[PDB]
């Protein structure tokens, strides 16, 4: 209606030049499409590839919980172990991937003959309740680790002279509990055992032969780096916890040196980060440093290990009369009716359950971040120099969201005083990054902050996060 | 020189399925789960979306049977309300709503096709953009080449995606039958935002987006053999199958992946394939890409037909709606649609914005049903082969106002912006339609441009 009709177009657009132009345009379009495809292929091939998948085990995902004694953990009426099923929801809230359970085998003080590794103590429960607990834990996706200390009641944990008979009985109990359905084993006081290295090697070999998803935990009170390295000469897939990191109580650079030396000697292998084997966090640290150490342990490249009640900062000195080895858990305000004393929300599970500035909330957030982030899962470690009393390092796996952690062990405020000194160019820190949390309330979240003039309050921790770049 | 009458019942059913099944089923579950949490809440939300879509499809089938004119959802409003509302809808239809679904589907296809090469590290965006552009160009070329070829491609890809969904359902059922349970029995454990209607409508937005394209057959009517019997039959054959497939796939998803791992994941299909296969796990992204390819191919046809029919009323330049001899295809409309779709490549993330203008999209449907009931009431003379019992359109409009009231109660400034955009079509309308006796220098200029395009593309005006 606003152009040439059919006959007019037929008469006009009949010249050979027009059909040649149409043919040329069609050819140009097709070659342009081919060139676009070739450019896409070129941009595909000239690109870095994904790095790898480490294929980590189940215990590489999250932290481990050491129940230890059962009576103190659940207060009165804790004799039956099936009652721990009612506490499994608490562990799921804590989202722990393991559970170190205390010794249950029959043991009458130092009576070697009266010590069966297959007999469950009547006060603790029965085999059927143990199987029910295992089934419930598997349903909730929490593994169970059982301790086999030959003497958990006497002063000598290895029955003194008796070495061959106890070795044979725990060797049999290995297969017995492995076919029972356990997920890992733990022993303690190895330093008090004669020529124990061969025993640990044999037990680790048996456990690995039974299955690939099994564990073996060893605990000693030796803080000598050389001794720990010697104990790891014949074994490399063994998780050992000791007092090497503890009993320092000094500046942050000392801890940095200790960690760097341990990583250098081990060879960037997989390790376990724990203050001690059976002691609480408060047993060696003041109340002002618990949050800093909790932040540090959840970011180091290893498997963190905690004792029961240390997520709420339980202290044994307070509420006197409780033995330091097995302090009672403070569930609620009435969790300790036997011993009247200090009762408040700052030191109860339900009291801290709603406080956003409490230890429990920080513990839950840190556990979630550790269990949900790939860089915190199997990233790399790089520590650079900082101010006199500041510990700083970064985590990054291949290309995911990077992490930066800065801690101030000093008791006075100071500036950042940091330089790049970064070996991986792909992990070079930019000037802009977000903030996740701090141990001291009074800061905002998610604000892109300059990474040059950080002012650190006494006993402060930071969780800088920056995205991947070139 | 009419276009053709070639679409059969099978072709229409295949078109519907291909269009309705694109990429929502493989993306929207994560968003709807984050916005609902409770698997039972998500399942009932999807069921409500399915029944709402079935209601709308039945009402639109009735309307299309009543008015046998091409370009649905726009010809009806032109017939009932006049000229201003129709052009007001079309002006934003050809700018925002239409040239956004095709680009998003193509981008999803490109991203999922290259997933096996980059399993962990994310794919570069430039390669995805290039692949999407290549897909759009190839699809518009094959659509322009012929009509039968497009139908054959649509049927082939619909069959492929149906087989893929059947395989997914079979794998889910096998996993269920192995003797393993999950949180499905103790559902509704979290049930957060139960009283917060804002999150409910937010999830319903994604659910309805996953159900989009249910009314695209009305656009391509007047081109299918015996529409009076084939259209409602095709709609009633297609819609319940889509609803059943969606609900079954949603059920089969949860039996394998936990809630937390589903929420934390970014490609639920990839995780499902990796878990259930381990090796040869690259089948799922390939099938997803094929489904998206079929969906965008289906959408382009309807968009081209809608632009064709609109230009016959003078709302668009006469260069459009200009058929080509020999092979009967609307080349200028397809070229315009392709070039407008490509123009969105110069944009950042657009998915977050796709929820924008959904209020107007569901508003126009409501006015269409109001026009239908108006015609049924005050014009009892048109021959209606199909008659729908009342209170069904009433329930549809009541749901429409329920959905539209929340969009005003919350996020009102983000609606006022956008609403100002739809109103911006008044000056262009008054310049291009209402205006007459314009200065002549423009007249021979546009005439010469139209003649140049006429000669360049060698097309014919719509004589009959
Ligand atoms: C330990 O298990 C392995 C495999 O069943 C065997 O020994 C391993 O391989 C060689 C050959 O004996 C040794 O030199 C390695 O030290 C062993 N690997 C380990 C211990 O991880 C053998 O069956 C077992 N050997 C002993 C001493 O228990
Ligand atoms: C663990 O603590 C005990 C308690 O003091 C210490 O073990 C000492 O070991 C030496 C030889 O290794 C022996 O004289 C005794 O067995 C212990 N000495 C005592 C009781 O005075 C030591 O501090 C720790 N054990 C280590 C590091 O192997
Ligand atoms: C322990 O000391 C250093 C501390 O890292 C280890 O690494 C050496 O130092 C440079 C500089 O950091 C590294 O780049 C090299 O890998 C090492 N240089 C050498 C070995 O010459 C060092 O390997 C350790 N020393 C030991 C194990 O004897
Ligand atoms: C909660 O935290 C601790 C115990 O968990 C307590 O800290 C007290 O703080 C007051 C004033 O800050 C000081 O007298 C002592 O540092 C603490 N007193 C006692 C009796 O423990 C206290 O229960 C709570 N902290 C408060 C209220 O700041
Ligand atoms: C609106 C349509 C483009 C959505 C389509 N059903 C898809 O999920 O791909």
């Amino acid at each position: 209606f606003t152009g040439l009709s059919k006959e007019e177009l037929l008469k006009v657009a009949g010249s050979p030049g027009w059909v040649r132009t149409r043919w040329a345009l069609l050819l140009l379009f097709w070659l342009g499409w081919l060139g676009m495809l070739a450019g896409a292929v070129v941009i595909i091939v000239r690109a870095p590839r994904c790095r790898e998948l480490p294929a980590q085990k189940w215990w590489h995902t999250g932290a481990l919980y050491r129940i230890g004694d059962l009576q103190a953990f659940q207060g009165h009426g804790a004799g039956n172990l099936a009652g721990l099923k009612g506490r499994l929801d608490y562990l799921s809230s804590l989202k722990v991937k393991g559970l170190v359970l205390g010794p249950i085998h029959k043991n009458q003080k130092d009576d070697v003959a009266q010590t069966d590794l297959l007999q469950i103590d009547p006060n603790f429960g029965s085999k059927e309740d143990f199987d029910s607990l295992l089934q419930s834990a598997k349903k909730k996706s929490i593994r169970v680790i059982l301790d086999l200390t030959p003497n958990y009641r006497g002063e000598n944990s290895w029955f003194s002279t008796q070495v061959d008979t106890v070795a044979t009985k725990v060797k049999d109990a290995l297969e017995f509990w492995l076919q029972a359905g356990v997920d890992g084993f733990q022993v303690r006081d190895i330093e008090n055992l004669k020529d124990a290295s061969s025993f640990l090697a044999e037990w680790q070999n048996i456990t690995k032969g039974f299955s690939e998803d099994r564990l073996l935990i060893a605990g000693t009170n030796s803080s000598d780096l050389q001794q720990i390295l010697s104990l790891l000469e014949s074994n490399k897939d063994l998780l050992l916890t000791s007092s090497y990191l503890s009993d320092s109580g000094s500046t942050g650079e000392h801890t940095k040196s200790l960690v760097t030396q341990y990583l250098n000697a081990t060879g960037n292998r997989w390790c376990s980060w724990s203050l001690s084997q059976a002691r609480l966090l408060t047993s060696f640290l003041p109340a002002q440093l618990l949050r800093l150490y909790q932040l540090m342990l959840f970011t180091l490249p290893g498997t963190p290990v905690f004792s029961y009640g240390d997520e709420i900062g339980l202290d044994a000195a307070a509420l006197p009369g409780q033995p330091m080895e097995a302090p009672v858990m403070l569930w609620d305000e009435s969790s300790f009716p036997d011993i009247p004393g200090a009762v408040s929300a700052n030191m109860t599970v339900k009291g801290q359950s709603e406080d956003p500035g409490s230890l429990l909330s920080l513990f839950r957030r840190l556990s979630d971040q550790r269990s949900k982030e790939r860089s915190l899962l199997h990233g790399d470690f790089h520590a650079f120099s900082a101010g006199p009393g500041l510990f700083s390092y970064i985590r990054h796996w291949d290309q995911n969201e990077r992490f930066l952690v800065v801690l101030n062990f000093g008791d006075v405020g100071l500036s950042a005083g940091l330089q790049a000194s970064d070996l991986p160019a792909s992990a070079s820190l930019p000037a802009k990054a977000d903030l996740l949390l701090s141990t001291q309330p009074g800061r905002e979240e998610g604000s892109p902050l300059e990474l040059e003039r950080l002012k650190l309050e006494p006993h402060e921790g930071l969780l800088l996060r920056f995205p991947y770049a070139a | 020189v009419t276009l053709q009458r070639n679409i059969t019942l099978l072709n229409g059913v295949a078109i519907i399925v291909g269009t309705i099944i694109g990429s929502g089923i493989f993306v929207t579950p994560t968003g709807v789960l984050k916005e609902a949490g409770s698997p039972g809440l998500a399942l009932v939300v999807w069921a409500a979306c399915g029944v709402f879509s079935i209601v709308g499809a039945l009402c639109y089938a009735e309307l299309g049977t009543t008015i046998s004119k091409s370009g649905g959802d726009y010809a009806y409003m032109l017939e009932v309300y006049g000229s201003l509302p129709a052009f007001l809808k079309l002006w934003i239809e050809l700018l925002i709503i239409r040239p956004s679904s095709q680009y998003i589907v193509a981008l999803v296809f490109a991203t999922y096709l290259l997933k096996p090469l980059f399993p962990t590290c994310p794919v570069p965006e430039e390669a995805a953009k290039l692949v999407a552009c290549l897909c759009v160009l190839l699809l518009t070329a094959v659509n322009c080449y012929s009509v039968k070829a497009a139908t054959r491609v649509q049927d082939a890809f619909a069959a492929a995606k149906l087989l893929a969904l059947a395989l997914i359902i079979l794998l889910g059922f096998v996993q269920i039958g192995k003797g393993d349970v999950s949180n499905l029995d103790p559902n509704f454990s979290f049930e957060g935002t139960k009283l917060d209607v804002g999150n409910i409508v937010l999830a319903l937005y994604s659910g309805l987006f996953a159900y989009g394209g249910w009314n695209y057959l009305n656009f391509v009517t007047e081109e299918m053999i015996n529409p009076y019997r084939n259209l409602p039959l095709a709609i009633i054959i297609s819609l319940p199958i889509v609803t059943l497939v969606y609900v079954l796939t949603n059920l089969a998803y949860f039996t394998t992946l936990s809630t937390e791992q589903m929420l934390s994941s970014e490609a639920v299909a990839v995780d499902f394939g990796n878990y259930h296969l381990g090796v040869m796990s690259w089948i799922i992204p390939v099938f997803v890409g094929l489904s998206c390819f079929g969906s965008v191919n289906g959408s382009l046809f309807t968009s081209s037909r809608l632009f064709f029919v609109g230009s016959r009323e003078g709302h668009l330049p006469s260069i459009l709606s200009m058929i080509h001899p020999q092979l009967l295809t609307p080349v200028p409309s397809l070229v315009f649609t392709c070039v407008m779709t490509l123009l969105y490549a110069f944009s950042k993330d657009i998915f977050s914005v796709i929820n924008f203008f959904s209020f107007f999209n569901w508003l126009c449907v409501a006015l269409a049903i109001i026009g239908m009931i108006w015609l049924r009431h005050r014009k009892p003379e048109l021959e209606r082969p199909i008659k729908v019992n009342l209170a069904l359109p009433v329930f549809f409009i009541l749901a429409c106002l329920f959905l539209i009231a929340v969009s005003f109660w919350k996020t009102p400034v983000e609606c006022g912006i956008g609403f100002t955009i739809i109103l911006s079509g008044l000056p262009v309308y008054f310049f291009g339609v209402w205006w007459k006796n314009k200065p002549k220098w423009l007249l021979q200029g546009i005439f010469s441009t139209t003649v140049l395009c006429q000669k360049l593309m060698q097309v014919v005006p719509q004589e009959t």
